[PDB]
RNA sequence: AUAAAUUUUUAAGGUAUGUAUUUAUUUU
RNA sequence: GGAGGUCAACAUCAAGAACUGUGGGCCUUUGCCUAUAGAACUUAUAACGAACAUGGUUCUUGCCUUUUACCAGAAC
């Protein structure tokens, strides 16, 4: 589902937003993702982040009529040096 | 413009563009994407 | 050549709008 | 001292006062210009406007019917 | 280029300025079934015609 | 056989608030 | 009298593709037709600036506890 997918991402940007603002910022280098990922024990929130991803984005147009298949990806959320984070998604069995 | 004329007005000297041109052509191919998206920004200012 | 692939606009959307080609399905 | 006014203020009392010339924003000229005019379906055992109101009408007991469910 | 909200690929983009793309009726005339792809139409097309 | 990159900040909203602090003598 | 001025004042600068004056004829001054003269400056990938800022009002959004301050598109 697409609409769900973007919903995630704004969601997350948005409580990210909240920490943000909660002191004065939305500056991006201040918060590297490991501020709001590292588990509490090292003093993060532990946040468990499946915003990330990358979202099929596919012409919507025909996506209206044929279901034309994933054909490119749109980034969903970022970084600034990457890394990657890995997705609840893919830590929980599919229910089939 | 400037050159082929030989015969002109003066203008007052912040209206001399020097960097206008750069920007107008493409921003070829080697030049990292920070760059590249300094030339789109300069654009989107200009058309509007 | 944005084709219809990708969005109206990263304003409120925030991502970066970035798209690029995917790999994979070709054939 | 919360009291229903009983009043209004007459523009009159403004009128006396002197000037000040603070200068607003939306003072400053705009349109200086004026314009001028020239077999089996039997088996069931069951054999064969506009209302001057709000709460009363069938919009709202729509909405009322949706929303606060 | 704005106008029709496209990017030419080294372009400035800019906000759609007639947003409301979104209504359509479910209508037969421009359909896939009547259609033929050849050919695939790339925007520089939609900006230089 | 891909070259598609949004942001970024300042004020406002134990205590506020209020009260008295006359010294240097105005004619019988 | 000539040249000049980082001198001043007073006019004029965006439109039927477009200026002004004058003569003759008609309606009755405007106006219409015709004849005639002169036309600086600015214009066709359209314009006084082979340049480029801000503000107001009214809408659509984005930040999103609220007002300044703002996000990016439009009209006036
Ligand atoms: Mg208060
Ligand atoms: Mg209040």
């Amino acid at each position: 589902t697409e609409p769900l997918l973007d919903i995630l991402v704004k969601g997350e940007t948005r409580i990210q937003n909240r920490v943000k603002l909660g002191l004065n910022s939305k500056m991006p280098t201040r918060f590297p993702p490991a501020v709001f990922y590292t588990p509490k024990e090292l003093g993060g929130l532990g946040m468990i982040s499946a915003s990330h991803i990358l979202i099929p984005a596919s012409d919507l147009s025909w996506s209206k009529q044929t279901d034309t298949g994933i054909t490119h990806f749109r980034a969903g959320m970022t970084h600034e040096d990457e890394k990657l984070i890995p997705t609840i998604f893919r830590y929980i069995t599919t229910w089939e | 413009f400037p050159f082929n004329r030989t015969k002109g007005k003066m203008v007052r000297a912040q209206d001399v563009a020097l960097a206008k041109k750069w920007f107008l052509q493409h921003p070829d191919e080697e030049y990292p994407v920070k760059v590249k998206v300094s030339y789109q920004k300069l654009l989107k200012n200009y058309v509007l | 050549s944005y084709n219809g692939i990708g969005l109206k606009s990263a304003k409120g959307s925030s991502t970066s709008g970035h798209v690029q080609r995917s790999l994979a399905s070709n054939n | 001292s919360h009291r229903p006014q009983l009043e209004a203020r007459s523009g009159a009392k403004a009128a006396a006062y002197t000037p000040t010339g603070i200068e607003h924003a939306r003072l400053l000229p705009g349109h200086t210009t004026l314009k001028y005019r020239k077999s089996w379906r039997k088996g069931t055992a069951f054999g064969r406007g506009y209302i001057n109101d709000m709460t009363k009408s069938e919009y709202h007991q729509e909405f009322l019917h949706k929303h606060v469910r | 280029g704005k106008a029709l909200n496209n990017a030419i690929p080294g372009g400035p983009k800019f906000e759609p300025l007639y947003p409301r793309e979104e209504e359509e009726d479910y209508n037969e005339f421009n359909s896939i079934d009547r259609v033929i792809f050849r050919v695939p139409i790339r925007s520089e097309y939609k900006v230089a015609f």
